């Protein structure tokens, strides 16, 4: 709680970045600092312990220093797999507790751009026999992460019943997102068609399904 | 026939506290009057006899222990003190009859970007006996599983780098320490001019 | 080395006691056994540790509500957190720094604990059948895991045999207060008629497991 970390850090592939951690005499000043990496969805992983020591299986690219009340973490030769949240930790004598930094989200910004692959699924006939209707729009394999999704009934836009995720990194280090439109079987059968409009980097990919 | 006090005090390179340097001084004449009358020192504490009295006393051997620590660790160089330096690096007896001298060393031992050449013992199976010097690099076995000389989980290299950078505060800046101890065990061949 | 695995209720009513157990894989070792938690989309918060000597140190923020214990019998150490509110919703990790209280070397997988007055709800699984627009020999078929509470849902395909090209999307939280999820697998359009595709939906907070068959239209 008492350790100060920058919210964000940024670099380009192959380059180096330095994440700093500032504290007090009570923690970093008199105690050892360790660094942890958390890829989203997974548990934290120890990168640096005892200021500069690397545990088993950690490459030379990760490095750490401690000086006075501040600590620094260096990541050489950045790759896209290195996008994660980075935490510094130290023991606080005044608090008699183990203290974490808020975390530093690191983004590799110079990655190859990709256009979204969009799949639109109509409501199951089983779901319609359950008197419900949900349209599933699945957006995958796009970079950068930011994307905007709009829905259309026939050609009139839809804002009611729309729920959309935030982009998520996948195994191939590209981003994916999903959007949902919930309607009634009467509404579904009423219109001639439905459309999921996905805009990414100023360009639009529209998919359409019809009952 | 002066004693090599300058060779200890005005040396270019100082040893690390885990491997502190000791020099035996004998068969010569010293002047604690000159050595103490210099405004260069941050702390000049002599336990037992005083520097003025030391010019009239004689000793068969005088020892000068020199090393480098942080500013906030000079407290540990004292009788009956505890801490990383006192427990694992340099220990003074409770009945210590000697002198502890320290002065700031930032212009001499701090390198921008960190001077990680100065080390200290971070782990040890036992506290140090007074004036004991441990320079072993053996992997500290914190756990039940053997280490076999390789660093790993619960198996840590016992020495740790000091983080010496000139931008940090005074307590985190390096300090040069000289500990004078007087031995009476032989004739007394180290004397004041008086 | 040693392995840690958490096991937790997943849903705890407010003002009641949240209990978890971390199973250690003997437990008469000289380690510190700690607990870490992480509020959704937030940083790591240290809860406390318990020494094998029984010595105990808790976070000053949570000390009054935290109790940790050791059990040589089941080879596990436990965490108990009383007067639980909605701020205690987090993923709870059991970790250990070993014999020296420093960096945490070994972590658990983590368990999600949701604090809400709402009742457990099982999920509705519907198939997302492939259609003529099929995208160039590539076919997308999936499963819709609808209206469950609380998180999480884990989805596998063909009992884990089919792993290549599966993407389980993060869930949305509806105004209902329920979660919905989708899982798509990319397979050859060729194979749509021959091979059987079965998605395995597991909702541990409701003790529910659904194996849905996805058939082409
Ligand atoms: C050490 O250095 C200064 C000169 O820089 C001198 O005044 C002093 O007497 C020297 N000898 C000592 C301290 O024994």
């Amino acid at each position: 709680a008492v350790l100060t970390q920058p919210s964000s850090a940024s670099s380009t592939p192959g380059q180096r970045v330095i994440i700093s951690c500032s504290g007090s005499s009570s923690n970093i000043g008199s105690n050892t600092v360790s660094w942890y990496q958390q890829v989203p969805g997974a548990a934290p992983k120890l990168l640096i312990y005892f200021d500069y020591r690397r545990p088993s299986g950690v490459p030379d690219r990760f490095s750490g220093t401690r000086s006075g009340t501040s600590a620094s973490l260096g990541i050489s030769g950045l790759q896209s797999e290195d996008e994660a949240d980075y935490y510094c930790a130290a023991w606080d004598d005044s608090l008699s507790a183990w203290v974490f930094g808020r975390g530093t989200k690191l983004t590799v910004l110079g990655q190859p751009k990709a256009a979204p692959s969009v799949t639109l699924f109509p409501p199951s006939s089983e779901e319609l026999q359950a008197n419900k209707a949900t349209l599933v729009c699945l957006i995958s394999d796009f970079y950068p992460g930011a994307v905007t999704v709009a829905w259309k009934a026939d050609s009139s836009p839809v804002k009611a019943g729309v729920e959309t995720t935030t982009p998520s990194k996948q195994s191939n280090n590209k981003y994916a997102a999903s959007s949902y439109l919930s309607l009634t079987p009467e509404q579904w059968k009423s219109h001639r068609s439905y459309s999921c409009q996905v805009t990414h980097e100023g360009s639009t990919v529209e998919k359409t399904v019809a009952p | 026939n002066l004693c090599p006090f300058g060779e200890v005090f005005n040396a270019t390179r100082f040893a690390s506290v885990y491997a502190w340097n000791r020099k035996r001084i004998s068969n010569c004449v010293a002047d604690y009057s000159v050595l103490y009358n210099s405004a260069s020192f941050s702390t000049f504490k002599c336990y037992g006899v005083s520097p003025t009295k030391l010019n009239d006393l004689c000793f068969t051997n005088v020892y000068a222990d020199s090393f480098v620590i942080r500013g906030d660790e000079v407290r540990q160089i004292a009788p009956g003190q505890t801490g990383k330096i006192a427990d694992y690096n340099y220990k003074l007896p409770d009945d210590f009859t000697g002198c502890v001298i320290a002065w700031n060393s930032n212009n001499l031992d701090s390198k921008v970007g960190g001077n990680y050449n100065y080390l200290y013992r971070l782990f040890r199976k036992s506290n140090l006996k007074p004036f004991e010097r441990d320079i072993s690099t053996e992997i500290y076995q914190a756990g039940s599983t053997p280490c076999n000389g390789v660093e790993g989980f619960n198996c840590y290299f016992p020495l740790q780098s000091y983080g010496f950078q000139p931008t940090n505060g005074v307590g985190y800046q390096p300090y040069r320490v000289v500990v004078l101890s007087f031995e009476l065990l032989a004739p007394a061949t180290v004397c004041g001019p008086k | 080395q040693v392995t840690l695995r958490e096991s937790g209720p997943g849903l705890v009513k407010p003002s009641e006691t949240l209990s978890l157990t971390c199973a250690v894989s003997l437990s008469s070792v000289n380690y510190y056994w700690s607990w870490i938690r992480q509020h959704p989309g937030k940083g790591l918060e240290w809860i406390g540790y318990i020494y094998y000597s029984g010595s105990t140190n808790y976070n000053p923020s949570l000390k009054s509500r935290v109790t940790m214990s050791l059990d040589t019998s089941k080879n596990q150490f436990s965490l108990k957190l009383s007067s639980v509110t909605a701020a205690d919703t987090a993923v709870y990790y059991c970790a250990t720094p070993g014999a020296i209280m420093g960096a945490l070397h070994i972590w658990g997988q983590g368990t999600l604990v949701t604090v809400s007055s709402a009742s457990t709800k099982g999920p509705s699984v519907f198939p997302l059948a492939p259609s003529s627009k099929t995208s160039g020999g590539t076919a997308a078929l999936g499963c819709l895991v609808k209206d469950y509470f609380p998180e999480p849902v884990t989805v596998s395909w063909n009992s884990g045999a089919l792993t290549s090209g599966v993407h389980t999307f993060p869930a949305v939280l509806q105004s209902s207060g329920l979660y919905s999820l989708s899982s798509v697998v990319t397979v050859p359009s060729s194979s749509l008629g021959t091979q059987t595709y079965i998605c395995n939906v597991n909702h541990k907070p409701s003790n529910t497991k659904v194996d849905k068959k996805v058939e082409p239209k």
